[PDB]
Formats: C-alpha cells, structure tokens, sequence
C-alpha cells in the first residue's frame, strides 16, 4: 500500500495582520505589514465556532 | 450382400492427436498507474500552491 492515509481534518486560525501606513502630504505608503496565522484555542472551537 | 460395418474393423494407422494452441487475449495490467504514483507522495508542491 503506497496510498497515504487520507482523512478530512477541519483547520481553525485567525490571519492577524498589523500594517503600518506612511501618510504623506498627498500620497499613502505601506512602511511595514505583519502577517501571522493565530491558532483559535478549544474553548472558541467548542463554545463559540462550534 | 453384407453392409460394410457388419465386420469387425482395426484401424491400421498409427492415430496422432494434434491440438492446436487455443488463442490468448491479454488484458491491461499495471501494479501502480501514474495517477497511484502520484498520489504516493505525501505532499504536492502543484496542489499545495494553488
Ligand atoms: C486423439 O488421439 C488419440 C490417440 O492419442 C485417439 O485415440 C483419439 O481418437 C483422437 N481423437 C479424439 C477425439 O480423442
């Protein structure tokens, strides 16, 4: 059997993104973005997602 | 008059049995298609990008 094992998994995470904005005298710039996956912890799984 | 078969007949020929090979069809066989192939690899670097 060369087949991995499948199975269906549900994924739960929050994309927190922090973003920091230059703001011009006419123009707007991205000085800095912060992207990170935040898990969700099992009392929001159970109490409140499901 | 006598019919032919009312005397006893030995056969004086040395009898050969002769049987022909019987025709064989082979059918598609594979151990592992490409597609099981593929799907051996535990991750996907096309599937996992899209
Ligand atoms: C086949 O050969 C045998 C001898 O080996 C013979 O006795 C027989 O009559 C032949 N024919 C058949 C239909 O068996």
């Amino acid at each position: 059997n060369i087949a991995p094992y499948k199975f269906k998994a549900t994924m739960y995470y929050k994309d927190v993104t922090v973003s920091q904005v230059w703001f011009g005298h006419r123009y707007s710039q991205f000085m800095g973005i912060f992207e990170d996956r935040a898990p969700v912890p099992f009392e929001e799984v159970i109490d409140k997602i499901n | 008059q006598l019919s032919r078969a009312d005397i006893t007949t030995v056969s004086t020929f040395i009898d050969l049995n002769i049987t022909m090979l019987e025709d064989h069809e082979f059918v598609p066989l594979e151990v592992y298609t490409r597609h099981e192939i593929k799907d051996s690899g535990l991750l996907d670097y096309t599937e996992v990008q899209r």
